[PDB]
């Protein structure tokens, strides 16, 4: 009945001594043929991977196949290729030599260049990590070398503050007993230091360079496994080989601290490290608009086929009723009418193909490249201190930024900046340090009080209570001189004074703050040799002697020490959580209610608290328990539990001293950002690998979960989900015969219900645990499982038992105000993201730094990496990378929604300018015998969507903006109209097409009505094809460019210049093609000669263009005006009332001094520290 | 300052000055009222100018039982070679035609805008290049060569199928007096650019048009070489007025083409009241596919022909414009901060 531990981070139960054989020296040993695998051709590489890192996708010579395969995921390219194949059949060509291939190649190469520039950028970003200059043993001494040339089997040397290049086995260092201190903030989000102990045998042998240049040991570790905490294996160093475990292993993303240098054997490298096994399966990301464009292309293809078939039938019928009777339409052929219709089918396909023209993915690429370059030019997204410009890395996921539903964010390094900074304390009743809290300098300014009376103050803490220091100087009360001394005695900090000035080597963030405060409030802490620690109380040195150090533990939650003063008197000093101390305190303490009622204020602030007490052990009773735990210390299997039993024997009569407070330092702008994003209907989940207690002060600090919010840990969730699932399906005691699962009866509609879940309970709820070997019978074969359709082993149906817990949990998390998952494997974060994106289909964003967020960043719809720090493992797999969390305000509420709006405007206008153009030949077909005759000039069809209408739409898709960004962050609600697909869905595409068909109808049937009868003025060329074509064409290039003026809402100078340049270019190039100048030296190329300057010279023709423009343009204005004073949209309302409105400046704290319904009784206890730092009681690891 | 701060110009930060137009209510109403009023006035002007023009037609096809030319309705053998069955028809005018008078001929059910038919021409040769005369293009496929294999001079189906009728007009002065012929100015009946830029007959070798057309056989359906189309050096060849007028194709299957205008010296006014006769020369066969042939006397104005469509369209658009103006005004007034 092993229940979830909720303290373990279950790296097990995630998968889906075995001859790895490194023998670290003589490289050529691993080059043996049998070790290395074999491939199809001579290109067989190895078994032991290299130490290089690759992130780029296009290698030297797979850029042609791989890019063109992803290039044809767009349907339009298949459309163009089909047309290319069609237009090459000789029986229907209607064209000159292959000049329809080159435009396809240009269109297909622009995207290749654009997608190669990004690859080059990341290929040079990948260079930095490979040139970090470690030190390796080449043949003799240590020599400087690059990271990329470290191979499995190399002795390496590392210095302090330097990254660990590969998975190494520590074998020596420069510390007593050769141990090392490391931190792992990029592996599992912890913030305290871990200690790795080297093997004993190598400590007393190598220790030096010359002996290090001699090694024969074998390692028989396992194969790369992605466990991060087990590493079974042995070492055949010599003469009765020695075993190994995870305590003698350093991983890759870890960094050394507080040790001058160390040595190691490389065991893994490159993509074989235990941190490179967790990031997997990079995929090809496509935005949500591409899946819409594909359906558009398919429906337009169907429409084109049907229309061409109809016109072919019409021509077939017309041919053998009036066609094969006219002596002037005579041909040398003898084609039967059905064959004539079959041939006209292809002619009409070719004529009407110019729906979805070749300039569709050349304009989208330009628009997205422009917006991407807008992102990284933003001066308001630039971090001054670390000098990072917040660049964009993909240039193809750019309109996805304005459709986000969820955000998942790591905690350590993303929301916090890893600073502790002790704030205030509560000694004997009243709290200390509000801002002045005194009578002297209480009505003065609120500046910092000096500490210019010690030799140790060193000016690093900011304190403001003049009363506390004033009293400390006065010595008017001995109740505080005792408290601040406890902070300097109850810890495991080690001091290593470099030169005179003393610095503190604290293993835990939560202990360094207290010792620093003690030191710069007097009460410094000097040497700590092995049994006696020296304290400089107000400049007077004293030396006590430690009797025992009752160490910290995870389930104890307190730490204490027993000392003896030089005055022959023993004492016990303890500190720990209030909820465990309040069962230990002596039953006479008057100031218990005073401090308890002061412990709430601290916890009502967003900060973490501890409780302090001491006990008078006298000098006699001690001895009994002293020999008692002497008897219980040295044991075989109970060192961790019998010692715990003897520990819990002097935790009685523990009179108080007071409580302390420590405050995390999230960042500048996190809570405002969270509030803004919560107004825009986005949901935030925090997925962290850090402890459970630590990821509650962050929850309260950033105001995800606040007062008046039930927390509802996973213990409750499992019971609730089991009760709702097992009962009320068709069971649950009494049958219901309905058992309706439709009502969301999970919680009553009260809102503000948080959800804090540990990784172990996350496994338990989701019905996913590893099964031990003693639960299954055998393999698959007809002996255990019989012939009756494989009734047991092939009949799993665990997906029935699953797929209901998963969906139920995802629907449970749908109605919680904030969800926080703590102590999660890197794989489980991606698991949660994929669960949320599989049911309730939504667009997801994942943000975070460090190497434990690569999986989640890759798996989400958008992956943002936090940069500016030193470790950049989450930045090279991301899509965008700024340096602060708060910049998320502008990536979404300014760039993302503008980009979505502009792309939707472009797509709405493009499929309108194209049907108004092409769909005129269809209407013309009824008047020329369905003969596939065009209604435009030959030179107008090949220049329409290249010169005449291509620039205005690009300028609108780049420069347009709805409202300025100075007040686009003031109104986050404007985001919502993009989140629900309300600007361009499938139903709107069929309205743009209807606009197109109506425009083509009214552009063809008015000039036909005017041209039914004569139009000549004095030359009398009565209604003729040339003038008709000029009239129809010149009345389209005006309406299609006045319409783009009714769409732009941000009229820059270049926009108007572009529109009128388009119109003038059309007219001024038409008057040049139709001229007597180029009729000579180009006779049979320009059909319309002298017609432009001969048809456009009469009023009747101009009175026809004006009417067509005024009819296909004026009802649009009427509709817009009639749909704006009856249903004004949100942006319309904002723009209308912008003239007079008030300013705004808010977000103080949401102060909540006290509640009239006091119910919390929840303690803000949190201590980031591990167990086993009692090495001092074994020996003095000092010098 | 800073090795990586962007440039901070106007464009790079999305700060270019820009006028923001909001579609107010003080712009919609004046537009839909002024534009409507202008459309009403302009359309009324067009409607009255399109109705003061007088036209007169005959439809001299011989298809039905009745009609003077019906006496020479043909059959399916080809009987242009026998007498051209020159018919005639008479009319009287009680009033004048003040203004110059234009004479057209109209064909119906004639698809001159068929795609295969329209492209069957050689523009390069027809321009007049001395080299391109002998080698036509493959597009004039069934009218490219001859029975003797010689190249054709026009190279087209449009030029092969040319209107070959003729008309003449006579008037009687005194009651009972014999008819007399009145002039028809058959010159300048095309665009000035067509017979000065488009079409040019090739340069004269040894100084004669005839001596520069050797080898070039006439089109199969004609009866005269291209350089013999009229006994006038200034009007002969690729620049013949009838030939150039016929080659400017029409847009719809029912078209008319200009034949002549009456503005000569004897009476530079309309046709005086009295009795007139017209002689026709029935040579073009159209009854095979169910066509028609018409003669048209008309005058002109500033707008042109006699189409009443566009004025009525303007009146309808203006009426709809003012009605939508009132509807929008009412909607605007009823909706204020609601
Ligand atoms: C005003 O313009 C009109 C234009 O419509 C003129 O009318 C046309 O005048 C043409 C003469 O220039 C005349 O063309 C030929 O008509 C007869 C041809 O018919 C013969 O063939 C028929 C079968 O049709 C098929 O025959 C050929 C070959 O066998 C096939 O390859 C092909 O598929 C055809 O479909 C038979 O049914 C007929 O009974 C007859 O046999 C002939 O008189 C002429 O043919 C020529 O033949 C040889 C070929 O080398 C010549 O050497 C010879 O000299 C003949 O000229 C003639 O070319 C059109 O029929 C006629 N009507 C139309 C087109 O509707 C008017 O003449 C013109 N009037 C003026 C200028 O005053
Ligand atoms: C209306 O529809 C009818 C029938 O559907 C059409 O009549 C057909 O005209 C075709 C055009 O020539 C005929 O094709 C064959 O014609 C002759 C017949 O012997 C044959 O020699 C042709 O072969 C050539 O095209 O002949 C030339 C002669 O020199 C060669 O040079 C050339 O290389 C080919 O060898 C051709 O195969 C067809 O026979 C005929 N239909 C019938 C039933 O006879 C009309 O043209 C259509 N249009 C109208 C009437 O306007
Ligand atoms: C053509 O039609 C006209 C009238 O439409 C006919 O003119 C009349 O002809 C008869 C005898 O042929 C005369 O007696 C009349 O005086 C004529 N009418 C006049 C002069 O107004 C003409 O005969 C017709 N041509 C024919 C039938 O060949
Ligand atoms: C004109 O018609 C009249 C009526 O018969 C007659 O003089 C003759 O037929 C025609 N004359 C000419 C020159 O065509
Ligand atoms: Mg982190």
């Amino acid at each position: 009945d092993s229940q979830p531990n909720d303290e373990v981070v279950p790296y097990s139960d995630d998968e889906t001594e075995c001859t790895w054989q490194v023998k670290a020296n003589d490289r050529k040993y691993h080059e043996q043929p049998h070790f290395m695998n074999t491939k199809f051709l001579c290109i067989k590489e190895s078994k032991y991977a290299n130490n290089a890192i690759k992130t780029y996708k296009y290698n030297a010579f797979t850029f042609i196949p791989m890019n063109l395969f992803e290039q044809f995921k767009r349907a339009a390219n298949l459309y163009f290729l089909a047309l290319l194949i069609l237009q090459a059949v000789p029986q229907i060509s209607t064209l000159a030599w292959y000049t329809t291939l080159v435009p396809l190649l240009v269109v297909l190469g622009v995207t290749a260049i654009k997608d190669l520039v990004d690859d080059v950028a990341r290929h040079k970003m990948d260079k930095e990590i490979n040139n970090r200059t470690c030190e390796v043993i080449k043949d003799g001494r240590f020599k400087v070398a690059k990271w990329k040339e470290i191979q499995v089997g190399d002795v390496i040397r590392l210095k302090k503050n330097d990254f660990v290049p590969a998975d190494i086995l520590l074998l020596s260092s420069s510390e007593p007993n050769s141990l090392c201190y490391v931190e792992t903030a990029e592996l599992d989000g912890e913030t305290n230091l871990k200690f790795k102990m080297s093997l004993e045998i190598t400590d007393q042998y190598l220790q030096r360079e010359d002996t290090l240049a001699t090694f024969d040991g074998f390692i028989e570790c396992e194969e790369p496994n992605n466990r991060l905490d087990k590493f079974t294996g042995t070492l055949f160093w010599r003469n009765t080989s020695f075993p190994l475990d995870a305590d003698k292993i350093l991983l890759r993303g870890c960094v050394i601290r507080n040790t001058d240098f160390c040595h190691g054997l490389v065991i893994f490298a490159g993509a074989d490290t235990k941190i490179m096994k967790n990031s997997g399966k990079t995929r090809f990301k496509r935005t949500k608009i591409d899946y819409l464009m594909n359906y558009m292309v398919y429906t337009i293809f169907v429409v084109l086929i049907l229309l061409s078939a109809g016109l072919a039938i019409g021509h077939a019928y017309w041919e053998a009723q009036v066609g094969n009777s006219s002596w002037y339409l005579y041909d040398g052929e003898d084609d039967t009418p059905s064959y004539r219709g079959f041939l006209i089918f292809w002619g009409y396909i070719i004529v009407l193909n110019t729906m979805v023209p070749i300039s569709l993915y050349v304009s989208v690429e330009v628009i997205r490249l422009g917006q991407s370059h807008f992102i990284n030019w933003d001066l308001q997204m630039y971090y001054a201190e670390k000098d990072t410009p917040a660049k964009a890395r993909t240039t193809t996921l750019n309109e996805q930024l304005g459709q986000i539903h969820y955000i998942f964010s790591d905690k350590t390094g993303t929301l916090t900046q890893n600073i502790m900074t002790f704030k205030k304390c509560c000694i004997n009743g009243q709290i200390y340090g509000d801002h002045r809290d005194a009578s002297q300098h209480n009505h003065n300014k609120i500046e910092q009080v000096d500490f210019s009376w010690n030799t140790y103050a060193d000016g690093k803490l900011a304190f403001y209570d003049h009363y506390l220091i004033e009293q400390i100087q006065s010595g008017k009360e001995p109740e505080v001189r005792q408290f601040f001394f406890l902070l300097a005695v109850c810890h495991t900090v080690m001091v290593d004074r470099t030169d005179g000035q003393l610095n503190y080597q604290a293993a835990s963030p939560d202990e360094g703050a207290l010792v620093n405060a003690a030191r710069n409030f007097g009460f410094a802490f000097l040497a700590r040799t092995q049994n006696t620690i020296t304290i400089s109380e107000l400049g007077t040195e004293r030396t006590y002697n430690v009797l025992a150090i009752l160490d910290f533990n995870s389930d104890r939650k307190r730490m204490s020490i027993i000392v003896r003063t030089p005055e022959g008197n023993i004492k016990l000093y303890c500190k720990g959580a209030d909820t465990v101390i309040y069962e230990r305190l002596h039953r006479m303490n008057p100031t218990k209610q005073e401090t308890q009622d002061a412990l709430d204020i601290f916890a009502n602030e967003t900060l973490r608290t501890l409780c302090l007490c001491y006990k008078e052990i006298e000098e006699k009773e001690f001895t009994e328990w002293n020999k008692k735990f002497m008897a219980a210390s040295v044991a075989s299997t109970n060192r961790d539990e019998a010692l715990d039993k003897v520990y819990e024997e002097i935790e009685k009569d523990l009179i108080l001293l007071g409580a302390t407070a420590i405050e995390d330092k999230l960042q500048d702008g996190v809570p405002e950002t969270i509030s803004k994003l919560a107004k825009a209907d986005i949901k935030i989940w925090v997925l962290t690998g850090d402890k459970k207690e630590t990821a509650e002060n962050i929850g309260f600090a950033c105001e995800l979960l606040t007062e008046d919010t039930t927390i509802c840990y996973g213990e409750d969730i499992n019971s609730l989900l089991h009760a709702r699932m097992e009962n009320q399906r068709n069971r649950g005691g009494v049958y219901a015969k309905f058992a309706p699962p439709v009502q969301e009866s999970f919680f009553p509609p009260g809102g503000n219900r948080a959800l804090i879940i540990t990784g172990s309970w996350l496994n338990e709820i989701l019905l996913e645990k590893k099964t031990k070997r003693n639960k299954i019978l055998k393999l698959k074969f007809p002996r255990t499982e019989e012939e009756r359709r494989m009734r047991t082993q092939s009949k799993r149906r665990l997906e029935a038992k699953k797929e209901q817990r998963q969906k139920n949990f995802v629907d449970l998390a749908c109605e919680c105000s904030a969800v926080i998952c703590c102590r999660v494997t890197p794989k489980q974060k991606a698991m949660v993201v994929d669960l949320v994106k599989r049911y309730k289909k939504a667009i997801t964003l994942a943000i975070g730094d460090g190497a434990n967020d690569v999986n989640m960043i890759k798996t989400a719809h958008i992956g943002v990496g936090i940069s500016g720090q030193e470790g950049m493992q989450a930045v090279m797999s991301s899509d965008y990378s700024f340096a602060q969390f708060r910049y998320l305000q502008r990536l979404l509420l300014v760039h993302g929604r503008w980009s979505y709006i502009r792309m939707c405007k472009f797509l709405r206008y493009f499929f309108y300018k194209n049907f108004a153009f092409t769909l005129v030949h269809f209407w013309y077909s009824f008047f020329n015998g369905y003969s596939a005759q065009t209604a435009y000039e030959d030179w107008f069809i090949t220049l329409y969507n290249v010169l005449y209408t291509s620039l205005p739409v690009l300028l609108m898709g780049l420069l347009d903006q709805d409202v300025s960004d100075k007040l686009s962050l003031r109104f986050p609600g404007l985001y919502i109209v993009g989140q629900r697909d309300l600007l361009f869905n499938y139903k709107r595409f069929f309205v743009s097409l209807l606009h197109g068909v109506l425009t083509s109808m009214i552009l063809f049937f008015i000039p036909l009505g005017a041209y039914l009868q004569t139009v000549g003025q004095d030359g009398e060329a009565p209604s003729d094809y040339q003038s008709f074509a000029v009239t129809i064409a010149s009345a389209l290039v005006i309406t299609v460019n006045f319409q783009i003026g009714l769409d732009t809402s941000y009229w820059t100078f270049v926009n108007a210049f572009s529109i009128f340049g388009s119109i003038a270019l059309y007219f001024g190039i038409m008057f040049d093609f139709h001229s007597a100048g180029i009729h000579v030296l180009f006779p049979s190329a320009f059909q319309f000669t002298g017609t432009a300057s001969n048809a456009l010279r009469q009023p009747y023709i101009w009175l026809t263009i004006i009417l067509a423009v005024a009819v296909c343009l004026l009802p649009v204005v009427a509709i817009r005006f009639l749909s704006m004073t009856i249903w004004p949209s949100e942006s319309d309302k904002i723009q209308k009332h912008r003239k007079r409105l008030k300013a705004e400046e808010q977000w103080q704290r949401r102060q909540q001094v006290f509640r009239r319904g006091v119910s919390t009784r929840r303690s803000a206890y949190a201590f980031s520290h591990q167990r086993g730092y009692a090495d001092l009681i074994s020996s003095g690891r000092s010098i | 300052r800073g090795a990586h701060q962007p440039d901070n110009t106007a464009f790079t930060q999305q700060r270019l000055p820009a006028w923001q137009p909001l579609l107010s209510a003080s712009i919609a109403l004046p537009l839909f009222f002024c534009a409507g009023l202008a459309f009403i006035g302009l359309g009324l002007g067009l409607y009255y100018s399109s109705n003061g023009i007088k036209e007169l037609e005959y439809d001299y096809t011989g298809d039905p039982g009745t009609g003077n030319c019906s006496v020479c309705a043909a059959a399916g053998q080809g009987r242009a070679l026998p007498p051209p069955c020159s018919c005639a028809w008479y009319f009287s005018l009680p009033e004048l035609f003040q203004g110059p008078v234009y004479l057209y001929y109209e064909l119906t059910n004639f698809y001159q805008n068929n795609r295969r038919y329209g492209v069957s021409r050689d523009d390069a040769q027809l321009s007049g290049l001395p080299s391109a005369l002998r080698h036509p293009v493959n597009e004039c496929a069934p009218y490219q060569r001859s029975a003797a294999g010689l190249p054709i001079a026009p190279c087209g189906a449009i030029a092969n199928s040319l209107f070959n009728d003729s008309f003449s007009l006579w008037h009687q002065r005194q009651p009972g007096g014999p008819y007399v012929e009145v002039p028809l100015d058959r010159s300048g009946i095309a665009w000035w650019t067509d017979y000065h830029v488009k079409f040019r007959n090739p340069p004269l070798v040894n100084g004669s048009l005839a001596l520069a057309f050797q080898g070039t056989a006439p089109p199969p359906n004609w009866r005269r070489p291209v350089y013999e189309l009229s006994p006038d050096p200034n009007n002969t060849g690729f620049i013949n007025q009838d030939f150039v007028v016929w080659m400017r194709t029409a847009a719809l299957p029912t078209f008319r083409k200009l034949y002549a205008r009456i503005r000569q010296g004897n009476y530079s006014a309309g046709l005086p009241r009295g009795a007139y006769r017209v002689n026709i020369t029935y040579n073009y066969p159209v009854r095979a596919f169910g066509g028609h042939k018409l003669l048209i006397f008309s005058s002109i104005s500033w707008m042109g022909g006699k189409n009443p469509f566009l004025g009525i369209a303007y009146l309808v658009v203006g009426s709809l414009c003012i009605l939508t103006g009132f509807v929008m005004l009412v909607v605007y007034i009823r909706y204020q901060d609601q």
